[PDB]
């Protein structure tokens, strides 16, 4: 890879600089290079990896949605193949990013992750990137089941090994609830999961410091916001 | 669209 | 070029789609392909070309400024070569975009542009992209003189061939005033140009339709905003 | 920074 000649520490330093400069494609390339050094990632490094790819794929998803909407309107005056071609171009690039992330998780981040905080983080990421693949899939059943399977494994570990206010556990439950509502056609499961997650976190807030309380309640508010949209 | 986890 | 096999009209269609999707790198690649077909550009097509590259270089300039600031602070604890290396990386990419645009103008947009609206537009663009090169140059005198020369040729044509409210003429004068203030160390020239431009446009507004009045006054407000910052 | 032309 083009980052093979750069020191691991330099790649991490440059990923942080790229984040400050809002250069997320660069940030993702630096973090991919860091992962490919073969060492496990610290908590901060895992978050840099996630931030970088979330921003890259987030721009692709937003663009794909704009183009898919234009395409669907065209299929209700004939303008030729260009809308489909360009939607396909963006779609293929998005799928490539997702495959890259899934490849890093499979070779070899997940298999080396033994602590709950790292293993849950990576399995959640695996669910997330299969979910993004599912958003554009039309194959689709297998992709959905791969997302579900990853989220379910992450949920099982998180419930055994983490308190209900843990921000990773909360963000996992949040994203699995989104999977149920938006991907799996299971709005009742999404609502049930969001409610139970919110309520169990509420009951554990008393154990937290001021700073941890702030971290956990920020994510709980997203569960609440979705429940307001869904009910 | 539903809200997913933030950074 | 990778766009050589795509129809001119399809490239223009896809540039418009890319703009809607906020995919400005794609938009610029499509418009470069369109220019390379060898035909002159319409008013709408010139604006697509400008929008695409302005957004691409604008992101690069914003990132370069963040990195240059970090670098300057480091040179006031020693952290190694990484900040300089990454600033240089972004700088080189920015210079490459500017050279690409300047290359399209030189081969062969400017030489085929005979009408004032097209010739002024392209000469202004030439001034703008040399100005962006000047922002990172440390060579620098020649780059500054190339920007000045392009803007001056554009100004001479615009004053002879366009009314003082013409939006191209106004945007040219605006950007040349920015050149004087930010690049050429000539704040008095910048203030004089902005004031004279604003006043001559004010006196010509009575000739305009409601829609043209809106177009011209929007740009005049930027002249006024700069005058408020500069005085 | 000074304001330049908008799109
Ligand atoms: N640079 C970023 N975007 C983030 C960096 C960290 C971090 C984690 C452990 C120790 C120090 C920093 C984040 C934690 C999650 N909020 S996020
Ligand atoms: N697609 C864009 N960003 C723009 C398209 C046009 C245009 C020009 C002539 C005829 C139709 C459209 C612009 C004019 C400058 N405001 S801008
Ligand atoms: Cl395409
Ligand atoms: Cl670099």
């Amino acid at each position: 890879g083009a980052m093979g000649s750069m020191e691991r520490a330099s790649l991490i330093q440059k990923a942080k600089l790229a984040e400050q400069a809002e250069r997320y494609e660069d940030m993702a390339a630096f973090m991919k290079g860091a992962v490919e050094k073969g060492e496990e990632l610290s908590c901060e490094e895992r978050n840099l990896l996630s931030v970088a790819y979330k921003n890259v794929v987030g721009g692709q998803r937003a663009a794909w949605r704009v183009l898919s909407s234009i395409e669907q309107k065209s299929n209700e005056e004939e303008k030729g193949p260009e809308v489909r071609e360009y939607r396909e171009k963006v779609e293929t690039e998005l799928q490539g990013v997702c495959d890259t992330v899934l490849g890093l998780l499979d070779s070899h981040l997940i298999k080396e992750a033994g602590d709950a905080e790292s293993r849950v983080f990576y399995l959640k990421m695996k669910g997330d990137y299969y979910r993004y693949l599912a958003e554009v899939a039309t194959d689709k059943k297998r992709i959905i089941d791969s997302a579900r399977s990853a989220y379910q494994e992450a949920m099982d570990i998180s419930k055994k090994e983490m308190p209900p206010t843990n921000p990773i556990r909360l963000g996992l439950a949040l994203n699995f609830s989104v999977f149920h509502y938006e991907i799996a056609n299971s709005p009742e499961e999404a609502i049930s999961l969001a409610k139970t997650t919110f309520d169990e976190a509420m009951a554990d807030l008393h154990t937290l410091s001021e700073d941890s309380y702030k971290d956990s309640t920020l994510i709980m508010q997203l569960l609440r916001d979705n429940l307001t949209l869904w009910t | 669209r539903s809200l997913s986890e933030r950074l």
